[PDB]
């Protein structure tokens, strides 16, 4: 009960001296203007249908003043009356201004103009006119050809693009490219029509030999929006071929995939796989060319947060898509690794590659031991011919789940005496650009940690204090998830988890963190079907609850 | 079976009168009955409209109404024209009663409120009547805005597209004579021939004689009516553009031989003035030297089973009016040498 | 060099499969001090042959143009007049190839133009 | 009046057959592969990369901006939307084998320092390429990214909880 005229009666004036402007964009500037503004236009109308419809006709006057000439503006305006629901609408406003029993003539002249411009709307020719003739002779109304007409028409189209594509560098006949561009602006207000799908595909196909982008980049963003919702539809060439000429699409796209990890499903690893397989990123990323814009968009993430798990699962699920469809559709010829990952030794690479389904699950520890060796002389032993630094050789490792997971799970199943070169994995995975002497006191502190642990799970179901005392920094992290790994792990847990969760859930980041790690266990677990029944039932009882939190 | 057809019959006369300017007697209770009606034969059309003795019983009583009406003189109402035409009759009657200014007032708002309720009813399992007329908003306008920004009058008139849609509609309304057998083709073609403009049907014709069988009856019935017709294939063959004739003639046979006649005959009425060291015919409308060369190029640029028969026929009528070998003396010669 | 080396497999899904997993199992056991021959054989656990068809190699038979065999039930079928290229295409790779260059001309169903390897006159039938 | 040649017309066939091949659209970058590899195979088993990066450089003249105002574009600007931007990831494939001092003119080429209405992907594939020479670290700004996306994508990653890594170093 605040404005409820003022923000609105200036969106009058402003939208109404906008369509005096327009009207019916029979150029070039009236067009590309139409198309971009039109979307708030939708806004204005609906909530001026709101107003309307809750007031009724002939009786007020509020902004009946020029009502008319607005709807009328609008209506012979054909990219306005062609746009998702823009005319559904501008019916329903005239067909409030109606009135069932005039009175004074104003009202049966406001209702013959309504029936004039919905007629206009619906059932006008304007059309050629021997066409026209043709029909009525044979006894065919508007409706029952304007479809196939419409179809008739966009085939054609799509056929003469079709033919400038292969005529490249031939003696006739050029496709004038001022037509081009006028298809591409008048496909973007009826991307949701379903009978120019058809056109869509074949402009981004042919892209033609012309060194400058012949379309127009509203025309982009609308095909790649419209991708996005799921609203149009398309055959993977013809995103791919769009991602691949307008990198600024490419990006708009890749940010639409960080508000899904962020903002709406964080932690539901399944509907980011489910949203990544269906999307094409995997498919487009095949080209060394988008792997390398959409992992350093990962990058510029990776660095704004300092190491934040949720970005990094989101990179562990979209290699483990881009993999098997790098895999899945290369056979002869496909792109050499250090192509896709240049700054590592491929040799690493390589090996991080090899999925741990193929290999039992007891050699899963020899497999880790000999990359730890290889990841220790990469970084540690800096010398020429090698990664840039400890840095890249991190996020190389980070984007594949399944090795950097299983590893502290590993230690507590060799938790009597552990391995160093696990240990030293294990520390540089939490914190990489250290020195020896941190990662050292790190190893040491952990060493003494799981001596605490494994004497604590060869006991009894215990407390959580006597746990909070060796969790009594900068590494908090690894050792409160090491013994959130320990809690599914070992048996005494599934009594005692609680006790412990409430006490190290103090923030809410800690508890979104927690709750996103263990859905990367489940879905890791899931994914290798490795499983002990006790730990799915506990983790998805926790993190039931947990959600409840936030 | 015979429930529907006082049913259909009924729906077809209310919905020709609704066209009419005798709209005073309507209300909301006619057009409720009127849009229930619809929804019913909408309904039919949706549940057993494909294969089966209903469609083609439903067929024969449409085209008999279609035949004993004609559409010559008293009305040329369009009615509902075929049978996918009921899966949106209730669109066209809608659009008819809002062309109708005599509506009255109440009638028009129960009307626009029944087609127009609101977002009030934004699910629905059937595709409703608003979202069929919105949708049908959104048609036109893309038809408009591809012909003003995109479309280009293609010259080979076959690969058209405004073209190609008349004439696959003509085409529908060649099968569909055909088999309701009531009356011949001929005299549909001779009654749509008086109708309407002459130059633009005689175009669509031409390119009607190229479209593949969408199931060649549609073909093989036109070729018979031109050959009967002398005058029409006489304005025909005189209008139409070289190259697409020489299409039509390789494709039908049939067209080969009375069109050569055609052209023979035109040169024979010609007369070489020395003056002017060109061909020219006394009167007006006789075909210039330009033209004729035109035709005779295009035909003979072509596949080898109309070029032997277009060159031996061009032979035959050179040595018939004496085997000169120098110009001045027949169109015959002049045309020969024109080739190499 | 003697480092472990970039591989992957090319032929016969159902061979090649074991394969991948017995190396997945050996990889471990890579060492950069033998050779690589002396460290492959004994990582993916089996011999080489030496030389087993010297005459008949895998002459490419694919596109020349799309690089694969079996494009949309097509074969390799239109090959050129050469001694030298005798390099087999597809119909479409091969038509769009060729009313692409600016020295091709289209007879009726037929056009004539050069080989993209070799560059002589050949032609293809519609 | 249109005619157009192709303005790799002039140049030795190989070249020809390359830049011919990555004009086909997405899956042009695949085939330079099988191109390169099909020419090992040919009786010119080592392909004269030196002289195709000269060539990408040379200059010829074009009429743009108004009507008249005589501008000279390298090849490498003149050549089709695709085919750059499938050149320039072939050469990142390929980076190795190739001598620096004709990439580095191409890069020079590409990077477009004061063209208005640049190509943002000859521009990104120039950063991705001078990043993996090392010699074009460039002491910049220069990421392959839009200075839009980077600014709504720090705008994006403050609504997460940052970790307890240590990446950036002091
Ligand atoms: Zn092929
Ligand atoms: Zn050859």
């Amino acid at each position: 009960m605040a404005q409820d005229s003022v923000d609105l009666s200036c969106d009058y004036q402003f939208w109404m001296q906008k369509l005096s402007v327009w009207d019916q964009a029979s150029t070039l500037e009236t067009q590309q203007d139409t198309c971009l503004h039109v979307a708030q236009f939708q806004e204005f109308l609906r909530k001026m249908y709101e107003a309307l419809k809750e007031m009724d006709s002939n009786t007020v006057i509020e902004r009946f003043p020029t009502i008319g000439q607005l709807l009328a503006k609008a209506c012979w305006n054909p990219f306005i009356l062609a746009y998702d629901e823009s005319q559904k609408i501008l019916i329903w406003c005239l067909c409030c201004l109606i009135n069932k029993e005039p009175q004074n003539s104003g009202q049966s002249k406001l209702n013959s103009w309504i029936q004039g411009v919905l007629s206009h709307i619906l059932s006008a020719l304007r059309f050629d006119k021997e066409v026209a003739l043709f029909t009525q002779g044979l006894g065919y109304a508007p409706i029952d050809y304007y479809p196939g007409l419409l179809k008739n028409m966009v085939l054609s189209l799509a056929s003469e693009l079709r033919e400038n594509h292969l005529n490249g560098f031939n003696t006739q006949r050029r496709m004038a490219p001022e037509r081009v561009a006028s298809l591409s602006r008048v496909c973007v207000p009826l991307i949701t029509l379903t009978d120019v799908d058809p056109l869509v595909e074949a402009l981004l196909i042919c892209h033609g030999r012309e060194p400058q982008e012949i379309l127009q980049p509203e025309f982009f963003e609308a095909v790649n929006e419209a991708i996005l919702l799921k609203k149009i539809s398309l055959p993977m060439s013809a995103v791919v071929c769009l991602w691949l000429r307008h990198l600024p699409s490419l990006e708009k796209a890749m940010l639409h995939l960080f508000e899904k990890l962020i903002s709406s499903e964080r932690n539901c690893l399944r509907r980011i796989e489910c949203f990544i397989k269906d999307s094409s990123l995997p498919q487009a990323a095949c080209h060394p060319a988008i792997f390398r814009v959409v992992d350093e968009m990962f990058r510029c993430a990776l660095l704004e947060t300092d190491g934040a798990l949720e970005i990094i699962a989101t990179i562990q699920v979209f290699t483990q898509c881009f993999v098997e469809a790098l895999e899945k559709a290369s056979k002869q010829l496909r792109f050499a690794l250090k192509t896709y990952f240049p700054y590592t030794s491929p040799s690493l690479a390589m090996v991080l590659l090899q999925d741990p389904q193929d290999i039992p699950r007891g050699h899963w520890l020899q497999t880790l031991k000999h990359i730890s060796e290889l990841l220790r002389e990469a970084v540690e032993d800096q010398t020429h011919g090698s990664c840039g630094g400890p840095f890249e050789s991190w996020f190389l490792f980070i984007h594949f789940g399944g090795w950097a997971e299983m590893v502290a799970e590993q230690l507590l199943m060799s938790a009597a005496e552990p391995p160093t070169a696990l240990l030293w994995l294990l520390a540089f995975y939490y914190g990489p650009r250290d020195g020896r002497q941190q990662r050292a006191q790190t190893m040491v502190q952990v060493k003494a940690v799981l001596g605490h642990l494994l004497a604590m799970s060869r006991s009894s179901s215990l407390s959580a204090q006597d746990l909070q005392t060796v969790a009594g920094a900068p590494a908090q992290q690894l050792i409160r998830h090491l013994l959130l790994n320990f809690l599914l792990w070992a048996p005494g847990g599934h009594t005692i988890a609680w006790d412990v969760i409430t006490l190290m859930a103090h923030t809410a980041e800690i508890t979104h963190e927690i709750i996103g790690f263990l859905d990367q266990t489940l879905y890791r677990w899931n994914r290798l079907g490795i499983e002990s029944p006790r730990s799915e039932k506990l983790a998805r009882e926790l993190l039931k609850e947990l959600r409840t939190q936030v | 079976m015979e429930s529907l057809l006082q049913h259909l019959d009924r729906f077809s006369e209310l919905l020709a009168v609704s066209s009419t300017t005798y709209v005073s007697t309507w209300d909301p209770a006619t057009v409720r009955r009127a849009l229930q009606w619809a929804r019913y034969l909408r309904h039919i059309h949706r549940r057993f409209g494909r294969h089966g003795p209903i469609r083609t019983a439903l067929e024969r009583r449409l085209h008999n109404q279609w035949r004993q009406e004609g559409g010559f003189g008293r009305g040329p109402v369009p009615g509902l024209a075929n049978f996918q035409a009921l899966g949106h009759c209730d669109v066209l009657l809608s659009l008819r009663l809002l062309e109708n200014r005599a509506l009255g007032d109440a009638a028009r708002y129960h009307l626009v409120q029944q087609l127009f309720p609101g977002p009030g009813v934004r699910d629905a399992d059937e595709e409703t009547l608003q979202e069929s007329l919105a949708r049908l908003a959104r048609r036109r306008s893309a038809v408009h805005m591809l012909r003003f920004n995109g479309y280009r009058e293609n010259p080979n008139l076959q690969e058209d597209s405004l073209m190609k849609t008349q004439a696959e509609l003509l085409l529908e309304r060649l099968q569909e004579v055909g088999k309701a057998e009531a009356e011949r083709p001929a005299r549909f073609l001779s009654s749509l021939w008086e109708r309407l403009p002459q130059n633009n049907f005689l175009k669509v014709i031409a390119v009607a004689l190229l479209q593949p069988p969408l199931s060649g009856e549609g073909s093989q019935v036109l070729v018979h009516w031109l050959l009967g017709n002398s005058e029409v294939f006489a304005a025909f063959c005189r209008a139409l553009p070289a190259g697409l004739l020489t299409l039509v003639t390789s494709r039908h046979p049939a067209l080969s031989p009375v069109y050569l006649g055609l052209l023979t005959d035109w040169g024979q009425r010609l007369h070489y003035d020395l003056q002017k060291g060109i061909w020219v015919g006394t009167e007006s409308q006789d075909v210039p030297w330009e033209e004729l060369h035109n035709r005779f190029q295009s035909l003979c640029q072509a596949p080898p089973p109309l070029k032997d028969k277009v060159l031996t026929a061009l032979e035959t009528c050179k040595a018939q009016d004496g085997d000169f070998e120098v110009p001045g003396l027949s169109i015959w010669t002049d045309l020969l040498l024109a080739l190499r | 060099p003697t480092m472990l080396p970039e591989c992957f497999f090319l032929g016969a899904d159902h061979v090649v499969k074991p394969l991948g997993i017995k190396l997945s199992r050996n990889i471990h056991l890579w060492d950069p001090e033998n050779s690589v021959l002396q460290n492959l054989k004994d990582v993916l656990e089996i011999d080489f042959p030496a030389r087993a068809i010297l005459e008949k190699s895998d002459f490419t038979m694919d596109c020349g143009i799309c690089y694969a065999y079996q494009l949309d039930g097509t074969i390799p079928d239109q090959v050129c007049d050469n001694s030298q290229c005798g390099q087999p295409f597809h119909q479409i790779c091969l038509y769009e190839w060729l009313r692409g260059l600016l020295t091709s001309r289209q007879s009726f169903n037929i056009i004539f133009g050069e080989c993209p390897y070799c560059s002589k006159p050949i032609t293809l039938k519609m | 009046e249109g005619v157009e040649p192709a303005p790799w017309a002039q140049l030795e066939a190989p070249a020809r057959l390359l830049l011919q091949a990555l004009q086909a659209g997405p899956e042009g970058a695949r085939r330079g592969l099988g191109v390169l590899r099909a020419l090992g195979s040919r009786g010119w088993e080592p392909f004269d990369w030196g002289r195709l990066l000269e060539a990408l450089c040379r200059e010829e003249p074009v009429v743009q901006g108004p009507d008249g105002r005589l501008e000279l574009k390298p090849l490498l600007l003149r050549l089709p939307r695709i085919c750059q931007r499938n050149l320039m990831s072939l050469l990142m494939a390929v980076r190795p084998s190739l001598p620096e001092s004709g990439l580095l003119s191409v890069l020079q080429i590409a990077q477009q320092d004061l063209a208005p209405d640049p190509d943002a992907w000859l521009r990104a594939l120039g950063e991705l390429l001078r990043r993996d020479l090392g010699v074009g670290t460039s002491m910049e700004g220069a990421s392959p990214l839009s200075e839009r996306c980077q600014r709504q994508l720090q705008s994006l990653c403050r609504g997460l909880g940052l970790g307890g890594r240590r990446l950036k170093s002091p």
